[PDB]
DNA sequence: GATTACCGA
DNA sequence: TCGGTAATCACGCT
């Protein structure tokens, strides 16, 4: 009835069942208490080893073409949805059909990156010094604390401006004025009114073209780390997150208070060159489960993973059309009904190419039966064949 | 034979009864178009179910009942006119079934509302072709059916094929019902032969 | 001319040769019936005639 | 040794074509059936002569 | 302070042996060829001990299976 | 009041010609005028006197049409209760036997 | 004649079937427009200029350089205002400015 | 390239080949009327210029 | 196109009692009195005595031979 | 009818809408569905050109 | 079977094509018969299922008080295929006269030896579920009679082909997921399933046809002081607006870090619009009864919300365009109705009046605004998921899976080891997972104790 | 006419 | 950085 007892009735009729399966069945039967004895111990065990044989995959099925249709329905029923959701700190990552196709085609560009930033054991409960992390991650130029730009008369030239209230909220520190000089050319000191008179005492360069000084060093300043978009704080699960906005992962993840282990992001590309490729494996499987289930309907993650384990099948992750799986290798006849193009294509591989056989497209095209379902069973018959 | 209304309530004839078996009600009455109940609290179309009563407003007391938009006919002043003219003030009346006989415990709805015939009908649609006339310069069917002419099974409906698994079908369907011609074929030039 | 002929949306790989017209089809509109089981079909008697 | 879906469908497909070609039917008789229908009751009676290759 | 490993994302890898690579030819009876190819670069192969022409196994977890392992190459 | 610059004359000709068929298009929603604004332009109906004689493609003729019932003011004054197109109903609302 | 009287009119009876018009809609010709911004650059104002015929866009744009481009039809390579503006009419300095 | 099947200096056409008939057809217009087919139609144009 | 000789819901007839209808309210009475005083009972009889176009005038006339 | 010169496949979110300059002079609801839905567009019933 | 074909019958057309070859015609009949296609490869849940009145017909079976007559049950059994014996017996509640029950005439279609229970979407009163759940668990086979009568009407429990407690809604059939017709597919067969769907049709349709199911113009009728309850919220949320007016306009703008005044403007007001139209929809349906034949439909689901049936008696709150409100139109005013420079409520895209109380000539152009930007995203979304179908399909047609358990490319490069994460059929899975240990047990265990 | 991305100084 | 060019944009039916 005990622990011994059990434990080794699973463990004899393993052989056929899994290794999963073995500490999930023990774990519920232990766990009811209004114990059932001996026979009906193995009268469950060998049921459970009958419906694990009976749903196993029939060899010679049509994995990828049930992959890519079972994607490809629930997109035709993406209707409107309440685009008017009511969160504050997430905002404008582009719901719906136009994601899909940014996680399919590989697009270096994406539209809207928002990195999701996880915090460690000393920035999780502080509340304003995980605010000061946040201003770490955020970093402000001198431009984005104006308006516009007001000319002087004849040789100040320059003024700061309307307005302050951007330190005494989040707390840009004052201080920083000072810090200013940090390898610069001249870097005068001299605050009368608040604001930093810089004196140029040079000749033809700069003359009056005040419009190419903020591309320069009026630019240029990178007060804070990790040299990204704008943050938000918000509060789930006693932890704070700090939604940044951007993508500049190898000087995020070096910062003093982001916990490093735990950083998703909404990119691609960059979470391959850094994670690496079965990183970025979880990255694509991830992003496209996150939308299927906001939007109300459901897809299997068998079709999940074979899409994205054959799309990180060369090392370097692939775009899907004209560019990548179909222009990779394959016969040149299966490039031909895609990508049309074949002046570019059909004509290159003219030069030097044999093409045997063994596509779907091909046999379909020339006359034969395909390889995939009923194509691959082989018969044998022998021949006295008495009626009686 | 596609019927619609003018407020979007589009459908096609689903069958045809008779005038034997169908629910009728406390008075001369015998419906004619039985429309399915749950499309009415689905699509928001409550000029329906106004227009009904004013069907029956209409007919009973003489005069066409103006229903322009902004300035016509009001909501409550048609419902009491329905009300003083014999009948319950929402349009429900007692009906009892014609297979059997007992009324049923609810008071069924009705009105008169204006439909109207549209040209998607049936014998311009149906066609069936078995082995036609064909292209001259490939040597398959045509299209239309004023020239004789079948379906023609897209990228999509190879897929949708190969996905089962049937291997077998997909030759017969796609080659063997369709162009077959023999060939001969030369063995170390690879080029086609030329009878004569 | 030539690269057109074999290409174009509507050339000669998806318009006659992987997508193809068949022969001994129908086409007709649908209206219900629950009568008939799960997997059995009406079909009209001058499409049966002509199949 | 249970057949899969796949196997299950080219035996009678099979079966069915040598039965129209000649092919002397086993007890299969009543009435009247079209080649197709006599391929199945024989299945049903294990009694098919055709049997798979495993390639393993 | 961190490594590529230690993370939520990246499965943890090994590099195999002489003698299992021949044992892992003749258990799928495939050529050595046919194998998915990590290059030499992205940094998950390159703090190991990284040799082009080698096998080398992840131990990835899937939440339908439990553990599952999935052999790769190394290409310059 | 003493702000207004003009006035307006009746607010009930907005829509156009053949949205001007629905009876009360101020209850339904939005989509479903639409469709019923596209499907006055295809009903069948006797539309003008000389069917008999001319010559065209394809014409249509229905034996029996009728004025309708509540509809707008507008359509007396355009012509469409001269040579209407469909007929009057008396529809019930209940489930039948599916 | 053979006709009904309800028959509007408006459609020439060319070669035996009837064919209309339908008023394709412009965009203002002779005006002057001033487009948005940060498409690929900065602000342009687009413009369309017709008389008797041909009809061509002739627009004044600006990239982040302060050039002030000016866009011709045939040969297109953008040209400077300065270099046209000095060249067609006006030579003095002071003459471009006022 | 590969020097049985590809020779470069064959890539340069000195001698032009002709598709046959059965690849270019002859539509009918009306009952007597024939439109020439379109590839038809500019090999009779090369011709002249030759 | 002449008045229909049956309803199309109730059979009775109505083309005799069409022409006596129109006849007394072009004399300004109302019609909700003289479908009373005819033999018109239920509301199916009277939806298609009241909404009616005749127009076999236009047409008539026209020819063909 | 009205019509509009452009291309008819790809889309024109802002120029597929309903303006508040048609008041009075185009009408709001009738726009034939396809790839068209609001490139054709009607006169309204008041007005003068 | 009209959710795989994703059809309705306004007018479509759908062909046939004879398959001719005595290879692809035995080949057609094993793979392809509809039965084999229940369960769906999406989600696992079951796809040829009850619709639209297979539902709402099945809860006027199930309620409590649907007392059937003698005649009534056994006309009804002849029509639903089925082939019983003289046994309607035994006329349960003879209390006025001797006529049945409806839980047992639904208890002759299931097969002898099922036990399931599980709550459903009709749940009104949770605290009385429980009660029901606690016994059941600790005594897995009580009597029938004696302790099942303390039933309630959302909790189905069946025993041994018996319904005991419970009503019948859209849990049990559907297009998305139920779990009655799902677990008769993986216990008991295929064929057996094709007549519980083939006799429950049948069965179902009858009694929604010989009871009624109308639907008039009362349905969406408020009584006078239901209506002035909602008055009160709507001239309240618009003196909000008016006075968030004038915090902006006189500078007390009491501004968000990320967004301008502007945005943070927009972002207040329109909070407060909708929250005004969800306050006002739950006055409405706390008042009207779950009595009418326009809620029955709503609660089980058929073809309904509980929002379009508050958009009927009620606001029809704001009429916005992809995020925005509306703004395109004239130089700082939308229509030339309104003095410009206004940001009040009333002026800019926001109805007050229902589908019945008759909208007025600036709601009903704004109300076309709203109407135009659905219609657009029909046409423009779906040419976009036509061409991305047909870039997957045609890179990864190539994939089988070999006997051995690898799925390969024709090049014979491995793709993916020992198919899909070793290795269960996601058509045949339970919801993701695997061998389902929870169900067995419970299964096993009952079958072998009841006895 | 709009998105990209590959190619070219 | 930085400018340049092609090549791509549902299903069926009249
Ligand atoms: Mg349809
Ligand atoms: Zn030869
Ligand atoms: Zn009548």
């Amino acid at each position: 009835v005990a622990e011994k007892t059990i434990k080794s009735m699973v463990s004899k009729a393993e052989l056929p069942d899994n290794i999963k399966e073995e500490l999930y069945a023990k774990l519920i039967e232990y766990n009811e208490k209004y114990k059932l004895k001996k026979d009906e111990i193995q009268a469950i065990i060998d049921e459970t080893v009958r419906e694990y044989q009976k749903a196993l995959i029939e060899p010679g099925e049509a994995v990828g073409t049930v992959a890519a249709q079972s994607i490809g329905e629930p997109s035709t029923q993406m209707t409107l949805n309440t685009f008017h959701y009511a969160g504050v700190a997430e905002i404008n990552v582009t719901l719906g059909l136009p994601r899909i196709i940014e996680i399919v085609d590989a697009r270096k560009n994406p539209s809207t990156p928002i990195m999701t930033v996880y915090l460690d054991e000393e920035h999780r409960y502080d509340r304003d010094k995980a605010l000061e992390v946040a201003r770490r991650i955020e970093g402000t130029t001198l431009e984005n604390l104006a308006r516009e730009e007001t000319i002087d008369i004849l040789n100040m030239e320059y003024v700061v401006e309307i307005d302050p209230e951007r330190l005494e909220k989040a707390g840009l520190d004052m201080e920083k004025v000072v810090r200013k000089l940090t390898g610069s050319f001249k870097s005068a000191e001299f605050e009368a009114e608040g604001y930093t008179l810089v004196v140029r005492p040079k000749k033809v360069t700069k003359l009056s073209d005040l419009r190419k000084i903020a591309e320069k060093v009026k630019k240029h300043r990178l007060k804070g780390l990790s040299g990204v978009g704008k943050t938000i704080i918000r509060k789930e699960g006693d932890e704070y997150v700090i939604y940044t906005e951007g993508s500049n992962f190898k000087q995020v993840l070096k910062v003093p208070g982001v916990d490093p282990t735990r950083t998703r992001t909404n990119n691609i590309w960059e979470i391959a060159e850094v994670l690496g490729i079965e990183a970025a494996r979880n990255a694509i499987i991830d992003e496209i489960v996150s939308t299927m289930r906001e939007q109300g309907l459901e897809v299997d993650v068998r079709h999940i993973m074979l899409v994205a384990d054959m799309m990180t099948l060369d090392g370097v992750i692939r775009p899907i059309g004209r560019h990548g799986i179909v222009g990779e290798k394959a016969s040149v006849l299966a490039r031909a009904a895609f990508e049309i193009t074949t002046q570019h294509l059909f004509a290159a591989a003219e030069r030097g190419e044999v093409d045997p056989l063994n596509g779907v497209v091909e046999n379909v095209l020339i006359g034969q039966p395909v390889p995939v379902g009923t194509g691959i069973v082989k018969l044998a018959m022998s021949l006295p064949l008495r009626p009686k | 034979d596609k019927f619609a209304s003018r407020h979007g309530q589009k459908g096609v004839i689903g069958l045809i009864v008779p005038q034997e078996d169908m629910p009728w009600t406390e008075s001369g009455i015998v419906p004619d178009l039985i429309v399915n109940p749950h499309g009415i609290p689905s699509r928001m179309t409550v000029g329906q179910l106004i227009e009904a009563i004013g069907g029956k407003v209409a007919s009973l007391t003489g005069r066409r009942v103006d229903g322009t938009a902004f300035i016509g006919e009001p909501e409550e002043k048609l419902r009491k006119e329905l009300e003083e003219l014999g009948f319950k003030h929402s349009g429900r009346e007692i009906m009892y079934d014609g297979i059997t006989g007992r009324r049923l415990e609810a008071d069924i709805f009705i009105g008169v509302i204006y439909y109207q015939r549209l040209h998607h009908m049936v014998a311009d649609k149906m066609h069936a072709r078995s082995r036609g006339p064909v292209q001259v310069l490939t040597k398959q069917p045509t299209e239309g059916r004023a020239r004789e002419g079948g379906l023609r099974f897209g990228e999509m409906e190879r897929d949708v094929l190969i996905g089962h698994g049937a291997a077998m079908l997909l030759i017969e369907r796609l080659l063997e019902e369709s162009d077959k011609t023999e060939v001969w074929v030369c063995e170390s030039c690879g080029h086609l032969a030329l009878e004569d | 001319t030539l690269a057109q002929r074999l290409k174009g949306k509507e050339g000669r790989f998806r318009g006659n040769l992987s997508g193809k017209r068949v022969n001994f089809s129908a086409r007709t509109v649908i209206s219900p019936d629950p009568m008939i089981s799960i997997n059995e079909v009406g079909v009209p008697l001058a499409v049966a005639m002509e199949l | 040794f249970r057949y899969t879906r796949f196997e299950k469908a080219r035996i009678i497909g099979a079966r069915a074509l040598q039965i129209a070609m000649g092919a002397p039917v086993l007890i299969d008789v009543p009435e009247g059936i079209t080649p197709l229908q006599a391929a199945l009751l024989e299945f049903e009676k294990g009694v098919i002569p055709i049997t798979v290759i495993r390639p393993s | 302070e961190f490594n590529i490993f230690d993370h939520v994302l990246v499965p943890e890898h090994r590099i195999l042996s002489e003698e299992e690579k021949e044992e892992l030819l003749k258990k799928y009876r495939i050529r050595i060829s046919q194998l998915p190819q990590i290059k030499a670069s992205d940094p998950a192969v390159v703090a190991l001990g990284a040799k082009p022409g080698d096998v080398i196994e992840i131990k990835r977890k899937s939440p339908t299976a439990g553990y599952y392992y999935y052999y790769r190459l190394v290409v310059e | 009041t003493e702000e207004h610059t003009h006035l307006e004359l009746m607010p009930a000709a907005i829509l156009g010609i053949p949205a001007s068929l629905v009876p009360y298009p101020e209850h339904n929603a939005a989509p479903r005028n639409t469709y019923g604004a596209g499907m006055a332009k295809q009903s069948l109906g006797l539309g003008w006197a000389n069917f008999r004689i001319r010559v065209d493609t394809r014409g249509h003729l229905m034996h029996y049409p009728q004025v309708p019932l509540v509809n707008s003011r507008i359509m007396k004054a355009v012509g469409f209760e001269d040579r209407p197109a469909g007929q009057n109903f008396v529809v019930a609302v209940l489930s039948y036997h599916g | 004649l053979g006709e009904d009287p309800k028959d509007p009119g408006g459609y020439f009876i060319i070669n035996g079937s009837e064919r209309v018009i339908v008023s394709i809609e412009d965009l203002a010709p002779n005006k002057t427009l001033v487009e948005r911004d940060e498409r690929q650059n900065k602000v342009v104002a687009k413009v369309f200029s017709y008389r008797h015929g041909y009809r061509a866009l002739i627009t004044v744009e600006r990239k982040k350089d302060g050039i002030l481009y000016v866009t011709i039809p045939n040969v297109p390579k953008p040209v400077k205002f300065v270099y046209v503006m000095r060249a067609l009419g006006l030579l003095t300095d002071k003459e471009i400015v006022e | 390239l590969h020097p049985e099947k590809s020779r470069p200096e064959w890539m340069v056409l000195t001698v032009l080949p002709v598709p046959p008939v059965t690849m270019r057809p002859s539509i009918t217009l009306e009952s007597g009327i024939r439109a020439e087919d379109d590839l038809t139609h500019k090999l009779v144009d090369i011709i002249r210029i030759n | 196109m002449i008045v229909p000789v049956r309803c199309f819901t109730c059979g009775k007839v109505l083309a005799d009692k069409y022409y006596e209808f129109k006849k007394r309210v072009e004399a300004g009475e109302d019609p909700g009195k003289v479908l009373d005083d005819l033999g018109v009972e239920r509301y199916c009889c009277r939806r298609t005595l009241l909404s009616h176009v005749e127009l076999i005038d236009q047409v008539m006339v026209y020819k063909v031979y | 009818r009205v019509t509009s010169p452009l291309s008819r496949d790809q889309p024109h979110f802002e120029a597929r809408d309903l303006h508040g300059t048609h008041w009075g002079r185009i009408c709001p609801t009738e726009t034939p569905e396809g790839p068209n839905c609001g490139l054709v567009k009607n006169l309204a019933l008041m007005s003068q050109i | 079977v009209c959710p795989p074909y994703n059809a309705d019958f306004d007018g479509d057309e759908m062909n046939l094509h004879v398959p001719q070859t005595e290879e692809a015609q035995a080949e057609a009949k094993i793979l392809m018969e509809v039965q084999n296609h229940i369960i769906s490869p999406r989600y696992g849940g079951p796809l040829i299922a009850g619709i639209q009145d297979h539902i709402s017909g099945g809860y006027l079976l199930t309620r409590e008080g649907a007392y059937f007559t003698r005649y009534e049950v056994e006309q009804m059994l002849m029509f639903a295929g089925m082939d019983v014996n003289e046994l309607p017996e035994p006329d349960k509640y003879e209390n006025g006269e001797p006529l049945w029950s409806g839980k047992t005439i639904f208890s002759l279609l299931l097969p002898d030896d099922l036990t399931i229970w599980y709550r459903n979407k009709l749940c009104d009163e949770p605290e009385r579920c429980e009660a029901l759940e606690k016994l059941i668990e600790e005594k897995l086979i009580p009597d029938p009679e004696e302790v099942r009568k303390l039933a309630y009407d959302g909790f189905v429990y069946i025993q041994n082909g018996k319904l005991l407690s419970g009503a019948v809604d859209k849990k049990a059939y559907g297009r998305e997921d139920g779990k009655l017709l799902d677990i008769i597919v993986r216990e008991y067969g295929v064929e057996r399933a094709r007549q519980f769907l083939d006799q429950v049709t049948k069965l179902t349709i009858w009694v929604i046809t010989h009871k009624g199911f109308t639907t008039a113009i009362d349905d969406e009728d408020l009584p006078q002081e239901a209506i002035d309850r909602i008055h009160e919220i709507i001239r309240e949320a618009e003196e909000k607006v008016q006075r968030l007016i004038e915090a902006y306009k006189r500078g007390e703008l009491e501004p968000l870090p990320g967004k301008t005044l502007e945005e943070t403007l927009e972002s207040k007001i329109m909070a407060v619009l909708a929250e005004a139209r969800d306050n006002a929809g739950k006055v409405a349906e706390r008042y009207l009864g779950m009595n009418n034949h326009a809620v029955i439909m709503a609660k089980t689901g058929a073809r309904g919300k509980i929002l379009n049936i508050t958009q009927m008696a009620a606001m029809l709150g704001q009429q916005s365009i992809r995020g925005k409100r509306l703004y395109r139109g004239y130089r700082g005013r939308v229509l030339t109705h309104f003095k410009p420079g206004d940001l009040g409520a009333r002026a800019r895209g926001f109805v007050t009046n229902s589908y019945k109380s008759g909208l007025t000539p600036q709601e009903y152009f704004f109300h076309a605004m709203g109407g135009r930007e659905g219609l657009v995203d029909t046409a423009v979304r779906t040419a976009q998921s036509g061409y991305m179908q047909r870039r997957l399909i045609n890179a990864l047609q190539d994939l089988k899976v070999d006997y051995d358990g690898t799925v390969r490319d024709p090049t014979g490069i491995i793709v993916q080891f020992k198919y899909g994460e070793d290795g269960v059929d996601p058509m045949k899975s339970w919801q993701g997972k695997t061998v389902d240990v929870d169900r067995v047990i419970v299964r096993t265990l009952l079958k072998m104790r009841g006895g």
